[PDB]
């Protein structure tokens, strides 16, 4: 039965995947007979692939056998199999085999680092998370931030190590990430460092926010000032929003630092407010 | 004979169809949904696909 | 080339030359 | 007749054609949602007559 | 033996094939607060904080 599914594998069939059925239905044939160091041994014969590989998958011109160490299922299955059998060694050189190949996903990134999370090795986590973040430009890379993030602030590293992952975060973002990625840059400048410091970091992020939701910033950076300082600091936030938001931002702008100005009795400058807001 | 008349050339095009159809059904229902479509497509691309969009 | 093209000149054809939805709301 | 001498003015200080504007694009604001709707499930009901049609090949594919 | 043979993190062997992050991402399996929904819970504090000096200068 072997050899004759040996010949299997040297059939060339039409499709890539019908040749990574033969592999993994071997690997199947020997862990049923409780063969798995044998199921090893036959799918790393499997990939068996120089260092330097770079052929095209979908290439219908070339013979699946030498276009298979390529295909995803085998090295998914393959490195399953290797966790539930092997050591972490192994598995952490399978792992690198992926991101030597570049075949490697973002979920495959998450999952090395769960992997090295569940037996407590959280430094390397981090960094195959910022390997990960080096591979994928930016809309890809969101969700490796996100986890990054939650996980660094989780473990408490030191402040610095913080400050500049955040600003080595901040650095490319599209504004519709740059709303979260600010929230929290400020959020832990206000736990666990300044409050000078969050203040100019929520007035950055005033500036690097989308147009759509540029309004509801001012809100978050007046009512953070507000409930930080006295509201005579609020008033440069107010005239700043003022001169940069568009005519409805800037009336409801214009008309909450009327309010403010009322409520602290200086109705001459609410009443030029007032005057400002129905020149436009 | 439904064989010999639908040209295996169609069957593949109707195939593609369905499969560009499903798509956009799939996208009109995650959009209507209230999620991103393309943040859960970046969940699932490797790293050659991503170098060649960026 | 200057055969080809003198027998073109001399070969010129006379005869082939002659001279002489949507809604105004979207909008 | 409106149409020709469209640039005129009224009494107030109003062009004809500022306000046949203002009323095709009143009429127009009043009319683009319920139109963007009837589009929507347009191209909803096209995609589901697409999905019939391949479902219909495929069944007789299966069922020879 | 497959579910005792395989860690089924990678691998979905109902379809016989890898496990698509597509279908099924991990932001649910966190055992802890990710960053998307978090600073959506602080935009939803200081929203009915400002609602409540509002009430409160009222
Ligand atoms: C971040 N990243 C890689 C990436 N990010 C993207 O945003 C993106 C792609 N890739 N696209 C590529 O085109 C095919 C799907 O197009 P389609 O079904 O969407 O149809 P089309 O559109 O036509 C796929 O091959 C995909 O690679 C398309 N696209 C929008």
């Amino acid at each position: 039965a072997r050899i004759i599914m040996e010949k299997a594998v040297k059939v060339p069939f039409k499709s890539v995947n019908e040749l990574a059925d033969m592999w993994i239905e071997w690997a199947e044939m020997e862990l049923r007979n409780k063969n798995f160091d044998e199921a090893v041994r036959i799918m790393a014969k499997a990939t068996q692939a120089p260092k330097r590989s770079t052929v095209d998958y979908f290439d219908e011109s070339l013979s699946p056998q030498q276009r298979v160490h390529k295909s995803w299922k085998l090295w998914s299955f393959y490195v399953d199999l290797v966790e539930s059998t092997s050591s972490l060694e192994e598995t952490r050189k399978i792992y690198e085999r992926i991101f030597e190949l570049r075949i490697a996903t973002p979920q495959t990134v998450v999952n090395y680092a769960n992997l090295l999370e569940e037996h407590h090795y959280y430094e390397e986590s981090f960094k195959i998370y910022e390997r990960g973040l080096d591979l994928f430009s930016y809309p890809v890379a969101f969700e490796l931030w996100n986890l990054y993030l939650t996980k660094a602030v989780d473990r408490k590293i030191s402040i610095e190590r913080l400050r500049d992952l955040f600003e080595q975060a901040i650095t490319d973002c599209p504004p519709k990430f740059a709303k979260v990625l600010y929230l929290m840059y400020g959020n832990l400048e206000e736990e666990r460092g300044l409050a000078r410091h969050a203040m100019r970091i929520y007035e950055r992020a005033t500036r690097a926010v989308a147009d759509e939701d540029r309004a509801d910033m001012f809100n978050f950076y007046i009512t953070k000032s507000a409930s930080n300082f006295g509201l005579a600091s609020t008033r440069p936030i107010y005239e700043r929003a003022i001169a940069t938001l568009p005519d409805n931002e800037a009336r409801d702008m214009c008309l909450k630092f009327a309010d403010m100005e009322k409520r602290l009795g200086e109705i001459d400058r609410a009443r030029a407010i007032y005057g400002h807001a129905s020149q436009f | 004979s439904q064989r010999l008349a639908t040209d295996p050339s169609q069957l593949t095009a109707l195939s593609r169809k369905h499969a560009i159809a499903a798509h956009k059904l799939l996208k009109a229902e995650i959009e209507d949904a209230g999620g991103d479509f393309e943040r859960k497509r970046a969940w699932d691309w490797t790293v050659e696909e991503a170098e060649r969009w960026d | 080339e200057i055969a080809r093209n003198e027998w073109q000149r001399a070969h010129f054809d006379p005869k082939k030359q002659q001279v002489g939805g949507p809604s105004a709301s979207l909008q | 007749p409106e149409e020709e001498q469209g640039s005129s003015r009224n009494l107030d200080g109003r062009r004809l054609r500022t306000v046949t504007e203002a009323k095709a694009l009143a009429e127009y604001l009043a009319i683009k949602p319920e139109m963007e709707k009837r589009e929507k499930e347009a191209r909803r009901k096209r995609w589901q007559e697409i999905i019939e049609m391949t479902e219909r090949k495929q069944e007789e594919i299966r069922n020879g | 033996p497959v579910l005792q043979h395989l860690s089924l993190r990678n691998y979905d062997p109902v379809t016989r094939g890898p496990k698509l992050g597509f279908e099924a991402p991990p932001t649910e399996n966190l055992n802890t607060l990710t960053l998307e929904e978090k600073a959506a819970a602080l935009e939803a504090e200081a929203r009915r904080k400002a609602q409540e000096e509002q009430e409160a200068a009222a």
